């Protein structure tokens, strides 16, 4: 299927795995990060004895399979799910073995050392891979953006990373990760819908309402004013049609769901909102480059697909920062895949072909030394 | 009774032919409606996507 000896770019982002060959502009195999294990034991004869579903095979059946998240906040919980999702991506979709081409994986900023050593060991010992490389997502996203300056805000599913890069320079001391993202928003919407009257307590419905949020939920331009005008609703409340057919009616809750990002007090945490944390990060940077960080801020992550985030960011930053300079916020189209796109354009360089880590040096050095070599 | 039985068998066979033809007719109508309803659902989902694209401005 592939006639070019190039690394397979597999972005294992929290919530959605995006795998594809280098050189492509979009991932071909896109599936959620979920593992469905058989809950009961059947006396039936003939069905697949497979004890571990994955991807679309699990999405197609969520009532029988108890759903487990292979990644939580960033820390890898179960490694069997890791081996399952890579083995599946290798021998069920791509139809190619890892013994013929490299593999450029993308990991989140500020992750545990155990996670890195574990994935590297599974990719070297178990699977025979000629070479591995771990890369931070923020750099590849800035590559795909086509710039060298700005602060990347990557909001995945269970973690949110703010990474400032000015003049193509990383700042490992300022990268601050906060576990507020799509899962805590799904939980907030679920508890407020339970407050509305429709109560559910199973994961399949949780994924359904997550999809409903992805499709409908947006960000408000003025929270309190929308609350007042929605008190007497007319066009502000919408009636959604569940894929099963049950008629759901959702009004203001939509534009109050992502608001939890701006007010973490809703989930009883002393952490500051994403905008205030980004602002504090900007103060932690130097003054000289702060204006450039204001003018080149970039966004990444699937959570940014909601309509109305750019305007909300502009008003909040204008209210926090002075209103004398110019603070333009740029969001490139299809930003979610941009990271992966970067991977593709990063795997075609010959120099990058010279910066890989082969098996033998890793085996003698050991995983810890490999951690030192990368950084 | 032989004459009556022959008549009865002829009419029963006619009714069997009728039920068979109606079964094919309903199966075809059901398939056509399934296709149209899928078209409508796709139209609705694409319209929702469009609506979020305009709200994104
Ligand atoms: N099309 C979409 N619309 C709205 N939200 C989305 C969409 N796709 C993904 N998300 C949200 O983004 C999160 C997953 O993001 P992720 O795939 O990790 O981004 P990235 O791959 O850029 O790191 C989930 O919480 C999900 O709710
Ligand atoms: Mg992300």
């Amino acid at each position: 299927d592939e006639d070019e000896t190039t690394a397979l770019v597999c972005d294992n982002g929290s919530g959605l795995v995006k795998a594809g060959f280098a050189g492509d502009d979009a991932p071909r195999a896109v599936f959620p990060s979920i593992v469905g294990r058989p809950r009961h034991q059947g006396v039936m004869v003939g069905m697949g004895q497979k004890d571990s579903y994955v991807g679309d095979e699990a999405q197609s059946k969520r009532g029988i399979l108890t759903l487990k998240y292979p990644i939580e906040h960033g820390i890898i919980t179960n490694w069997d799910d890791m081996e399952k999702i890579w083995h599946h991506t290798f021998y069920n979709e791509l139809r190619v073995a890892p013994e013929e081409h490299p593999t450029l994986l993308t990991e989140a900023p500020l992750n545990p050392k155990a996670n890195r050593e574990k994935m590297t060991q599974i990719m070297f010992e178990t699977f025979n891979v000629p070479a591995m490389y771990v890369a931070i997502q923020a750099v590849l996203s800035l590559y795909a953006s086509g710039r060298t300056t700005g602060i990347v805000l990557d909001s995945g599913d269970g973690v949110t990373h703010n990474v400032p890069i000015y003049e193509g320079y990383a700042l490992p001391h300022a990268i601050m990760r906060l576990d507020l993202a799509g899962r805590d928003l799904t939980d907030y919407l679920m508890k407020i819908l339970t407050e509305r009257g429709y109560s559910f307590v199973t994961t399949a419905e949780r994924e359904i309402v997550r999809d409903i949020k992805e499709k409908l939920c947006y960000v408000a331009l003025d929270f309190e004013n929308e609350m007042a005008t929605a008190a007497s609703s007319s066009s502000l409340e919408k009636s959604y049609e569940l894929p099963d057919g049950q008629v759901i009616t959702i009004g203001n809750e939509r534009f109050r769901c992502p608001e939890t990002l701006f007010q973490p007090s809703f989930i009883g945490m002393e952490s500051a909102g994403i905008h205030e944390t980004t602002y504090n990060s900007i103060m932690k940077c130097d003054i000289d480059i702060r204006k450039d960080l204001y003018a080149n801020n970039v966004m990444s992550g699937g959570t940014t697909m909601y309509p109305g985030i750019a305007d909300r960011m502009q008003k909040e930053i204008t209210a926090l920062a002075p209103s004398t300079m110019k603070i333009k916020i740029i969001a490139p189209p299809e930003r979610k895949y941009s990271v992966w796109i970067g991977g593709s354009i990063l795997a075609s360089l010959s120099t990058f072909q010279q910066m890989w880590i082969t098996k033998q040096e890793y085996d003698e050095a050991g995983p810890s030394i490999v951690h030192r070599k990368c950084f | 009774l032989s004459d009556k039985l022959k008549e009865a068998e002829t009419r029963a066979e006619f009714a069997e032919r009728s039920v068979t033809k109606l079964e094919k007719s309903i199966d075809d109508l059901e398939d056509e409606l399934y296709a149209q309803k899928l078209k409508y659902k796709a139209i609705s989902e694409e319209l929702d996507h469009a609506l979020n694209d305009m709200t994104s401005i």
